[PDB]
């Protein structure tokens, strides 16, 4: 059982840096059915074992596409969380999907 | 003869550690956004 230490001392070295959206659930394969360009996400340092995201991002969807899923890759361009969006998201026209904000666990 | 000795007492346990994880997102369709200027408007060519 890990402590809040050992746990801080963990997600510091973590890293993302993008974020990018997917139609199918990226859990088997984040390479594919990608739908947006990646885009730049900040995060703070760790604290009882969380860190959060330190501003919105706003990203650009193209026309007809759907949004179901995220992922997040590092600097070397590897993929280390996916999860899913609270509602999957038809766009009739280009718009902006708004990321309030975002969070890691070990608790 | 009848003898008796001692030796150390010995044990072994398993100990080992688990963590589990957790992962968050929030968001929506955005519109307008936040501007701190917010006026009428009049666009001329």
């Amino acid at each position: 059982t890990l402590t809040i230490d050992g746990k801080n001392k963990i997600l510091a070295t973590l890293t993302p840096t993008t974020i990018i959206l997917h139609n199918v659930d990226p859990t088997a394969d984040p390479t594919a059915n990608k739908v947006t360009q990646p885009v730049a996400i900040y995060f703070s340092e760790p604290d009882n074992g969380l860190i959060a995201s330190e501003d919105t991002v706003n990203i650009t969807v193209p026309a007809s596409a759907t949004v179901s899923h995220y992922s997040l890759w590092d600097a070397n361009d590897k993929c280390v969380a996916t999860g899913a969006l609270s509602k999957p998201q038809f766009f009739a026209e280009e718009g902006i999907y708004v990321i309030s904000s975002v969070s890691v666990d070990l608790n | 003869r009848v003898h008796s000795y001692r030796g150390v007492l010995i044990i072994t346990d398993k100990l080992s550690v688990e963590a589990g994880s957790r992962a968050s997102l929030s968001g929506y369709i955005s519109d307008g956004g936040t501007s701190d200027v917010f006026t009428i408007c009049r666009l001329l060519d």
